[PDB]
């Protein structure tokens, strides 16, 4: 079903570029894991930087994991979940710290707990 | 407690692979590789030897929130039985805290207790 | 062998693959940005020994042919190393010609005096029984002059005051990016030239004994600088030929393995094909 | 019968080291054919030199052997074959050669091998 | 034109992992990393739209001649399906001669008619 046709343009593009950059952080692990990230040029500074915020903000809480980790779950509709990717895509949270988007569920959500860590 | 161990040793297991690589290796890699060779030293159990979890849970916070990063490697083992002698004449409330509770204890109490510990343990 | 060892062993070896495929090509840029830094120095180091091959014929200075700065039991070696490894013998080499040749000319550690660029030479010189004067733990992958200029005129300074007897410049050229040799040199007390002067003002206003002492220094830290060059492209050369020798031992590993595999399971599959066999005919 | 209550902790810490060596030197071989000598540790370096003499210790040279080799062969008591072996962990015989340690009964025969070799 | 094809795709083939530091000036850059891009531009193809091969035919002689050495990547695709009206529009003759002797026409013609198109394209 991922199809411009089926999905939607937007969405389409959103999700390939998402995996697009998810596919080439994946090469670059090596090389950071050796030598330090300064060796990667500037362009592969801010695809790591935002591939690790993507990373963690593919997370979510469930309803279901009440009864192991307390936190309360959250429904996330298309449009948003589109709308907070093409966000961190073009950067706009690129200033917040990378630990406020796990286990999130909208991108506002992320906003409020990178207040409630001191940002 | 075991939250932050299970991280340690999956981030430990990634980078391992790297270790064949040199020793220059990114400063943070190094770091986890410590920690991780002391988790993996932690871990290591004699035979016909349990274990009461009032003192595994000690014994894995004291590793966890950083206490047992400046003791080498080779002297963990005596180190986690000299701090499992000691938490019998010393520190007593905190096993009687956890046996009760199922809880630990206050942060302040449990951090005094390992730094006394740690002023009098020998290094060698 | 198990099955299950022999895919790990595949598996890890094609990591170790990637990881030193991925360190080759870093290599390869490095020494293409490093050419170009050495052609940049040449032309500096041209004019400055056209200058000089003919004005240092003259009198006595801070470090004419005079072999008397204190000819005493201190003469220093600069030695050059990389900082990080997997470069094959390229440090083992240059450090050996050091450690011979000092152990050789050397009777005492007094008369011991050395100074190394580069964390492996510290950690060897550290290991054995040398004196270290300075050192520099790391410098950029494509230096400039400002980077070791302050280390060069302390090797001067040395040098003055009969600190230093004479200075020997210990490093690695490259003739291309398969071959490097090791050389030895005799730099400050400044053995020989060639006569080619066509000079009577051109920056004379100081004496022969007034420019020499200043103009000299600067002459042996574009030396040390260009040595310094050179051995980052040989460096960076062994590098390049370590990973790719290292990429296909790993890959003639891989195929061997691969190869004991798949000869290995199918004789697993004809059993459980005679198994079946001969369970259908005892009915 | 390999437990610290009938063989005693010297017995045991030796075995359980020499077991440990040899692991790791079995480990150690795949790095090594793919990367060189050169390319370990001193740590790794130091391993392969002691576990290549343990392994070459660890052979005998059998009296029912005589008939197949002219060497008469020996008996080697466990408090020696104990004490030899901590001393080769210990590092006591790295300057010797390899093959010095090959077919021999006490450790005192493998220096009597190397001085007749000429060390 | 499907042997200087082969030739610029499959030397693509072999330099495509080399593009982590593009160098070596033509014996990489301008040529192998260059045609061999616009090559893999130019084969690809959107679903259920085959396509003539007289039409197919011009395309890959404009690749291979050299035609497209100045546009750049991103817009190959949007040059090649205005070429294709630009065609229908106006090379009615080249089309037909194609087709009824199975040959490429003169060149001189067909020169001048991808030159005649390249005036009017826009590179956005």
């Amino acid at each position: 079903a991922l199809a411009p046709e089926i999905v939607g343009e937007e969405h389409y593009q959103v999700a390939r570029k998402v995996q697009q950059t998810l596919q080439r952080y994946k090469e670059l692990q090596d090389i950071i894991a050796i030598l330090g990230m300064d060796e990667l040029s500037d362009e592969d500074k801010l695809v790591v930087h935002r591939a690790r915020r993507i990373q963690f903000f593919l997370s979510q809480n469930f309803h279901v994991a009440e009864q192991f980790t307390g936190q309360p779950g959250s429904y996330v509709p298309v449009k948003e979940t589109v709308r907070g990717f093409k966000e961190i895509l073009e950067g706009k949270y690129d200033h917040l710290p990378e630990d406020a988007f796990r286990l999130v569920g909208r991108i506002e959500e992320v906003v409020e707990k990178a207040k409630a860590m001191g940002v | 407690v075991a939250g932050t161990l299970r991280l340690d040793l999956a981030a430990y297991r990634e980078l391992e692979a790297f270790a064949q690589f040199g020793s220059d290796l990114d400063k943070a890699t190094q770091a986890k590789l410590a920690r991780g060779a002391r988790t993996v030293e932690v871990l290591k159990q004699d035979l016909h030897q349990p274990i009461p979890v009032e003192k595994q849970v000690l014994i894995i916070y004291a590793l966890t929130r950083g206490f047992l990063d400046d003791i080498p490697v080779e002297d963990v083992r005596r180190f986690e039985k000299e701090f499992y002698l000691f938490l019998d004449q010393n520190g007593q409330h905190l096993l009687e805290h956890i046996r009760t509770t199922k809880d630990l204890p206050n942060e302040d109490d449990l951090n005094k207790a390992i730094e006394a510990f740690k002023k009098t343990f020998v290094v060698s | 062998a198990s099955l299950r060892d022999i895919k790990t062993r595949i598996n890890a070896t094609k990591k170790t693959s990637q990881i030193t495929k991925a360190m080759e090509m870093v290599s390869t840029s490095k020494l293409n940005r490093a050419e170009q830094n050495a052609k940049s120095f040449v032309p500096y180091m041209e004019k400055i020994q056209e200058v000089v091959a003919n004005v240092a014929l003259g009198a006595g200075g801070a470090s004419h042919p005079m072999l008397v700065s204190r000819p005493v039991k201190k003469t220093g070696y600069l030695v050059i190393t990389s900082d990080r490894g997997l470069a094959g013998a390229y440090n083992s080499n240059v450090l050996r010609l050091v450690y011979q040749t000092i152990q050789k000319r050397h009777a005492s550690p007094d008369e011991y005096a050395i100074i190394v660029i580069g964390r492996v030479g510290l950690s060897f010189f550290r290991k054995r029984n040398m004196p270290v004067i300075l050192d520099i733990t790391r410098l950029p992958d494509q230096p400039s002059f400002a980077d070791i200029k302050e280390i060069a005129r302390k090797t001067v300074g040395l040098f003055a005051d009969g600190t230093f007897d004479e200075l020997y410049m210990y490093y690695n050229h490259y003739v291309s990016a398969i071959q490097q040799e090791v050389t030895e040199r005799k730099l400050l007390p400044l053995t020989d030239l060639a006569e080619n002067k066509q000079r009577t003002v051109y920056e004379f206003e100081p004496s022969q004994e007034e420019i020499l002492d200043v103009l000299l220094p600067q002459y042996a830290e574009s030396l040390i600088y260009g040595a310094l060059l050179d051995a980052k492209a040989s460096e960076h050369a062994a590098r390049m030929t370590a990973m790719k020798n290292a990429t296909d031992n790993a890959n003639e590993l891989i195929r061997t393995l691969t190869l004991s595999y798949n000869r290995a399971r199918q004789a697993a599959i004809t059993q459980e094909i005679t198994e079946i066999v001969a369970g259908a005919n005892a009915l």
